[PDB]
């Protein structure tokens, strides 16, 4: 008996969520954009220690 | 007694000291290490110590006299310092260096053993001078691929490349009269010396204008010079701050002597009006700091330099720096920034009224050639007295409140923790 509304709530549920989803990428990727590009370089120590 | 300044083709300026035994004679080009290239890097550097080359130097001895010389980022000085009455002896030598010699200085065993010379300067900064290297690494990552992003002593790659030709390349485009100013500091008169200068007559290169480029852009960044082996971490954190001339110069300032500097070895520097000093030495967070405001034509920088052989708690350190500077922007008190401006006003004071006239000589060329001329104590003074909290707090909502930071450390700084984490400092979370 709960079929109509049941039905109703999953498509308010499952937009909410799948925007949720899709945020949550952007947003980490903002976040990691710092770690991602990160750069090193290495130059050999000179012999002494 | 208000500094003069006379032009007639070349621009001079002086500033007479009564109390002055001594007296600095000069010329300051409106030229540094921000107008090289990231290859000719390190050739004003080279001018500098061929000027101070034994050579030079044993012929101004002779004539009683004592050669400076100071290459900074936008500016480029050689002085000449001799007593009150051998005045013109020094105007003869500068006059010599800068318009009769050229091969003798430049000569093969000469510019070689200058060369090598700097060069092991050079390497032993690099290799031992963590502070200063790092603040020099903090201009580079900050101002990355633009001009003020160069080393002031040169790197060593482009030093041990530079020939002879390069150094009179650079001389050609930047030792010219438009981008220069003879001054005279300490014990000295405005006509002895405009008319000693007025005196010889010539050009070298008239109406010559210095080479153009790109400006100085700030980039939020860092640099991490990670070296296990040291046994402290030292880092330079900061903002984009005042360029030279801006409406908020003074302002900048005073917001950096809030905080100010710490030597925690020093009984009395413990007790100093600082609240960050409250957090920071119940666990001993840091051996030193020390909050700058650096101006230069096209940007600045604004934050802070610090060292520390508290290596687990570097995280601390950072956190509650910044947390200090978040309050400018929404708490700082009236008696902070009375403190301040009384120690400020200190500052200046002890930087103007130094008792070295070469000292003068390259504060008023530098001046002179950026806003034509030289702002009285008297002014700056008064126009510290006039800030007040809402100037700190406009000003710190602008340049420090969520903006992006340049990070620079070496030694033991596995304890700085990633970018954002300490780029997140820079605000709080409000309702
Ligand atoms: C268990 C499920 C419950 C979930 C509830 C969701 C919680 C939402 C919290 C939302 C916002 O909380 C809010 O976050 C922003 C950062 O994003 C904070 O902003 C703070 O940092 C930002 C970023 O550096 C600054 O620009 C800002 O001036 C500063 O106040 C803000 O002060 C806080 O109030």
């Amino acid at each position: 008996p709960e079929h109509d509304e049941r039905k109703r709530l999953g498509l308010k549920t499952v937009i909410i969520l799948s925007s949720l989803y899709l945020l949550s990428i952007w947003v980490k990727k903002f976040k990691w954009a710092g770690i991602k590009t990160r750069k090193f370089v290495f130059n050999p120590p000179k012999p002494r220690k | 007694a208000e500094v003069t300044q006379l032009s007639n083709g070349i621009v001079v300026a002086t500033e007479h000291n009564p109390s002055a035994h001594t007296a600095s004679v000069g010329v300051v080009f409106g030229s540094g290490a921000a107008n090289e290239n990231p290859y000719n890097n390190g050739v004003s550097n080279l001018w500098k110590n061929i000027f101070l080359s034994k050579e030079n130097s044993a012929v101004a001895a002779k004539e009683g006299l004592a050669l400076s010389s100071n290459i900074s980022r936008d500016f480029q000085s050689y002085i000449v310092s001799s007593l009150p009455g051998s005045t013109d002896k020094s105007l003869d030598f500068l006059n010599q260096s800068f318009i009769q010699q050229k091969a003798n200085l430049l000569s093969s065993s000469n510019f070689e053993a200058t060369k090598k010379s700097v060069l092991k300067q050079v390497q032993d900064f690099e290799d031992n001078d963590h502070p200063n290297r790092v603040l020099e690494h903090l201009h580079s990552t900050a101002f990355q691929n633009t001009p003020l992003s160069l080393p002031t002593r040169g790197t060593l790659e482009s030093l041990e490349n530079l020939v002879v030709a390069d150094l009179e390349s650079f001389a050609n485009n930047h030792f010219l009269n438009s981008n220069a100013v003879v001054v005279g500091t300490g014990n000295i008169k405005h006509e002895d010396l405009v008319n000693s200068i007025e005196s010889k007559n010539l050009s070298l290169q008239t109406g010559t204008k210095p080479v153009l480029k790109k400006k100085a852009a700030f980039l939020g960044s860092e640099v991490r010079l990670r070296d296990d082996t040291l046994p402290k971490a030292w880092i330079s954190l900061a903002v984009e701050g005042e360029p030279v001339n801006s409406p908020n110069y003074f302002v900048a300032k005073l917001a950096a002597q809030i905080f100010g500097s710490y030597n925690a070895f020093e009984p009395a520097s413990r007790l100093q009006g600082i609240k960050l000093l409250d957090n920071i030495q119940e666990y001993q967070l840091c051996d030193n700091f020390n909050h700058f405001s650096l101006s230069y034509k096209d940007s600045g920088l604004w934050g802070f330099s610090t060292a520390t052989r508290n290596v687990t708690m570097i995280d601390d350190l950072i956190h509650f720096t910044l947390k200090q500077w978040n309050r400018l922007t929404i708490s700082v008190t009236d008696t902070e920034v009375e403190r301040a401006k009384s120690l400020l006003k200190l500052q200046l004071g002890q930087l103007y009224e130094s008792g070295n006239p070469v000292n003068d000589a390259n504060l008023l060329g530098a001046e002179v050639l950026i806003k034509g001329s030289k702002l009285s104590l008297g002014e700056a003074f008064k126009k510290i007295d006039a800030i007040t909290v809402k100037d700190v707090k406009a000003w710190a909502g602008k340049r420090l409140w969520d903006q992006d930071i340049a990070i620079a450390g070496t030694g033991q700084i596995e304890g700085l923790l990633d970018y954002m984490r300490i780029r997140s400092d820079m605000s709080m979370m409000r309702w």
